[PDB]
Parts: structure tokens; sequence; C-alpha cells
């Protein structure tokens, strides 16, 4: 019985315009290539080389620049020194 | 070689082989505006150099030393060699 209103009159969409005509043939292996890559965390897993890259990269990595910067902080004053003035400031 | 070229595209370096009829002609023009630019350039720059030694006297600079002896005594200043 619950069916909207007849008084709808509705038409198909149309996407508005002119049909170009295609300047590329499409390679299936390119497109799924590229389908493959840019969608490559849906079926990203963990694994001893994934674990080896983010033991570097997160961890280790900005470790050794925290053991630069903090270590060497206001360390050099190269302003305008002399032969025989000290560099750093400890 | 001379191999065919498609004359459609119109490049800022004219392209495969650029040989435009009125080359005789236009070249009065580029050459009437190179040689019309570089004397015009070449006054412009003229106030603009100068002779790099002789420009002032050593009593001047002399006395800026001298000056210099005046501020550095007013601050106190051990040599670059006193330790």
């Amino acid at each position: 019985e619950l069916k909207p209103s007849s008084a709808i009159q509705r038409g198909p969409l149309n996407k508005g315009g002119w049909d170009a005509p295609h300047a590329l043939h499409n390679d299936g292996a390119i497109d799924r290539y590229a389908h493959w890559r840019t969608f490559y965390q849906e079926r990203f897993k963990y694994t001893r080389a994934t674990g080896k890259s983010t033991l570097i990269f997160l961890v280790a990595f900005p470790a050794l620049i925290g053991y630069v910067a903090y270590q060497s902080e206001g360390l050099f004053e190269f302003a305008g020194k002399r032969r025989g003035e000290s560099v750093t400031t400890r | 070689g001379r191999y065919p070229f498609p004359k459609d595209v119109i490049s800022m370096t004219g392209g495969w082989w650029a040989n435009p009829s009125n080359w005789k002609l236009n070249g009065l023009f580029a050459t009437g505006i190179a040689v019309g630019l570089a004397l015009w350039v070449s006054t412009a720059t003229l106030p603009y150099t100068r002779r790099r030694e002789g420009i002032t006297s050593e009593s001047d600079i002399s006395k800026w030393n001298a000056a210099a002896g005046v501020w550095r005594e007013r601050h106190g200043k051990i040599s670059t060699g006193e330790a």
C-alpha cells in the first residue's frame, strides 16, 4: 500500500555535458598496479621487516636526534672568535 | 635527416626547423633592439661603476684606525693573542 506519491515524475540524471573522446587506452595491469598501491594499508600487516622499519624510524631515529639536540643544546656560539678562544659554552 | 614533422604546434623555440621567410627583415628589428639595449644599459650602469684602488685617502683610513683605537680602549679589549 505504502508507496510514495504519484506526483513525482522523476527523471534520470545526466552527468551534464559532452562525451570527450577517450585520449587514453588504459592498461588494466597499470590500473590494478596503482589500485594495489593506493590502498596498500588495507592489506598491510606486521612482519619482521615492518618491525625493523618501525624500530628504526619511529623510536631509534628520534632517540638519536634526541641524544643530539638536548646534549648539544646551546653549546656552540660561533659569532666571532679568536685564535685560542673556546668554541663551546661548556 | 629531414623527417616529416607535425606543423600544428607552436613552440617558443620555433619547433623543429623554424626558417621563417622574413628572417632578413625581423633580424633588422631584434639586432636594432640589441644594440639599442646595450648602449642604453652601459650608460645607465656608468655612474654605478668606480675605480677600486684609490677611492679615498690613506689618511682617512688611518684616522679610521685611530677611531678604532679610541673605541676599543674605551671598551678595554685585550688583543687576539693575549691570554
